[PDB]
């Protein structure tokens, strides 16, 4: 039921702007401080700004200052953080929460978030959309008498994150691993998917990797084969 | 401004073992310190505010208590799910500040990691890039050293790794490598291999293979 | 709401000039670790909340140490004498935005004084508007003017910037007068440190002032209408008082001449063996 929702997100070029929005539902939304977090990839927590109830006071951590205004409709129930001129430094995740208990209170909660929203990723880069190559892992065969076999697919050079990975479409989850995507140095992102199965299913049983890149709405189907 | 800081950054626990994270204020506090749980990717839950106030749909095996400038969050008995970070806040004054975050991890019997590697493919090669992965496949503890050679000779820069999270099920962890490098250089040399060493294993495990084989 | 002001409230007790010395000395002063009140300021606006606007009459005592911690400049001034009926002279400190005046007249004060500014959409700039201090003056016996600096017109919330600490007490008819400005980084309390207040002025004012209230501004942006139905706002500050009491210090003069510190014989019995 009580829920709130990041908006906005999406890349755009250093010195760019987007206006983060969220959407609160389920809870005075008037009563209560609002917060946006951000988490950089690989980074901590880190709090960006805070807005009372009233809605006049605001707070923004040092490095926002300038560059990011949070704003509010208790009548709208939404969070609006407005971005500008986005650095790189600035890509991250952006959640906004509640605080704890009611603005009003002497003992004040408000800093406590009991509420997050799910998120939204801000990526800033000079780097264009691109849809991702898959290239085939194929098997190696007689590795070892018994008979494990690995194999996967190698989706590369896709901008910006996410993408999603599915082998037989739902139907194969046991020893499949997706591997986390890494910045290459081309700025560009690439990851691996790999799943471990009997030597004796291959050429019996079909291996299908599915991705779906939704930035450059892209989806592929690549067959994974011995050779 | 206050800072918070966590210890330790990282442990590992048994399943039902009790395990006690601290948090330490430069400036005394109060009692204005909240703590979170937070998996992976997801967003942050938060476990207690007020320091020992545990928050809606918190399990008691969550407890945690403070005086002065110090507070601990224990967990009486350690569960699979518990794996995340975790993060003290003061709240008691601006700005806000979270600590480190201290990652959990929970420790289970030694496993060494099944090792597989992969030559690129014809359609990579095209691309003009080559690109070399070794898979380490269930292991624990997450510790994992990988070396590579081409034509037994050590590569520096070249490299790139990753790990998953831990496995909800197994508990292991698994690691990819990827060995990047022209289509001119990949031409120019036969055997590619990777080299594995791992406290689960007696001798050091290699897998290769001969371009073009 | 009561915070505790742990260090502060040291003033220079005189004009002589001392080095390397300790020298005890009975003066007013706050005492160390007291109770301080603390006023909060988020003016109310029709709807009501968390929001407060505090400006009650607070009575002189013994003398008052006022601390303020100001985001956007709302506290204007303050306001000295036992009435402030018009009845009699009083003190007004105000700083118009423009100059801070100083007088004296017989002013009669409205129920809730207090100051607006108003800003005009048309021409982003945030100029003073309502004020409502007085009605009319009496006869005066002194008036002072100064510099022309800006203060911050508008209601902005924040970690407090600024603390300004000073003093007021008036012995034998003067209004001795004690300030100290230094950058902060704290909302929520006075932070824990030691600093004197160096006296600015001494009026030979002679009234007898058995109270005073603060007087706070109004900030208001652009987009707010004029008027005073509810287009104004208080900003974040809030200011704290409390007490002095005649105390034995022992203040310790540095090379300099500046006092580093000093202890509260009174406060505690490692304090009490200090002075002794």
């Amino acid at each position: 039921e009580v829920q709130l929702v990041e908006s906005g997100g999406g890349l755009v070029q250093p010195g760019g702007s987007l206006r983060l929005s969220c959407a609160a539902s389920g809870f005075t939304f008037s009563s209560y401080w609002m917060s946006w977090v951000r988490q950089a990839p690989g980074k901590g927590l880190e709090w960006v700004a805070n807005i009372n109830q009233d809605g006049s006071e605001k707070y923004y951590v040092d490095s926002v200052k300038g560059r990011f205004t949070i704003s509010r409709d208790n009548a709208k129930n939404s969070l609006y953080l407005q971005v500008n001129s986005l650095r790189a430094e600035d890509t991250a995740v952006y959640y906004c929460a509640r605080d704890w208990d009611y603005d009003i209170l002497t003992g004040s909660w408000f800093g406590a978030f009991d509420i997050w929203g799910q998120g939204t990723t801000v990526t800033v880069s000079s780097a264009s959309t691109k849809g991702p190559s898959v290239f085939p892992l194929a098997p190696s065969s007689k590795s070892t008498s018994g008979g494990t076999a690995a194999l996967g697919c190698l989706v590369k050079d896709y901008f910006p994150e996410p993408v999603t990975v599915s082998w037989n479409s739902g139907a194969l989850t046991s020893g499949v691993h997706t591997f986390p995507a890494v910045l290459q140095s081309s700025g560009l992102y690439s990851l691996s998917s790999v799943v471990t199965v009997p030597s004796s299913s291959l050429g019996t049983q079909t291996y299908i990797c599915n991705v779906n890149h939704k930035p450059s709405n892209t989806k592929v189907d690549k067959r994974v084969e011995p050779k | 401004d206050i800072q918070m800081t966590q210890s330790p950054s990282s442990l590992s626990a048994s399943v039902g073992d009790r395990v006690t994270i601290t948090c330490r204020a430069s400036q005394g506090i109060r009692n204005d310190l909240g703590w979170y749980q937070q998996k992976p990717g997801k967003a942050p839950k938060r476990l207690i505010y007020a320091a020992s106030s545990l928050q809606s749909g918190v399990p008691s095996r969550f407890s945690g208590s403070g005086s002065g400038t110090e507070f601990t969050l224990t967990i009486s008995s350690l569960q699979p799910e518990d794996f995340a970070t975790y993060y003290c806040l003061q709240h008691n004054s601006y700005p806000l500040t979270f600590g480190g975050g201290t990652k959990v991890e929970i420790k289970r019997t030694v496993a060494a990691p099944s090792v597989f590697i992969f030559p690129p493919s014809d359609e990579q090669l095209k691309s003009g890039t080559a690109s070399v992965v070794c898979l380490l496949n269930n292991f624990y503890p997450r510790e994992a050293k990988v070396q590579w050679k081409v034509d037994n000779a050590l590569q520096s820069g070249n490299s790139q790794e990753s790990v998953t999270e831990q496995d909800s099920k197994d508990s292991t962890y698994s690691l990819s490598s990827t060995l990047t490098l022209s289509k001119a250089d990949y031409e120019k040399h036969k055997v590619y291999a990777c080299e594995v060493t791992h406290q689960g294993l007696s001798s050091p495990v290699t897998k290769s293979f001969n371009r073009g084989e | 709401a009561y915070t505790n002001s742990f260090t502060r409230g040291v003033y220079y007790p005189d004009k002589v000039f001392r080095s390397s010395v300790l020298h005890s000395t009975q003066d007013l002063f706050l005492p160390f670790f007291s109770n301080v009140t603390w006023f909060h300021a988020i003016h109310v606006s029709g709807t009501n909340g968390t929001k407060r606007f505090d400006n009650p009459v607070l009575p002189f005592n013994d003398g008052v140490y006022f601390a303020s911690t100001e985001k956007s400049n709302i506290i204007r001034g303050w306001i000295f004498g036992t009435t402030l009926d018009s009845k009699t002279q009083s003190l007004l400190i105000v700083n118009n935005a423009t100059n801070v005046v100083i007088k004296v007249c017989e002013f009669q004060f409205c129920n809730d004084p207090f100051l607006g500014v108003y800003y005009h959409k048309n021409n982003k700039s945030w100029m003073e508007s309502e004020f409502r201090v007085y009605s009319s003056a009496n006869n005066c016996t002194f008036e002072y003017v100064s510099q022309p600096f800006l203060m911050d017109l508008e209601g902005k919330q924040g970690n407090f910037k600024n603390l300004r600490e000073f003093v007021f007490k008036n012995i034998d008819g003067y209004f001795k007068i004690y300030s100290k400005h230094t950058p902060i980084n704290l909302v929520r309390d006075l932070p824990q440190g030691f600093s004197a207040l160096e006296p600015l002025v001494d009026l030979p004012i002679g009234i007898n002032i058995t109270r005073f209230q603060t007087l706070l501004a109004l900030h208001r942006s652009y987009l707010t209408p004029g008027d005073s139905s509810s287009g104004w706002t208080a900003g974040a500050a809030a200011y704290y008082v409390g007490y002095l009491q005649p105390r034995t210090f022992l203040l310790k003069y540095n090379e300099n001449g500046t006092i580093t510190d000093a202890v509260d014989c009174a406060l505690d019995p490692l304090s009490e063996t200090k002075c002794t």
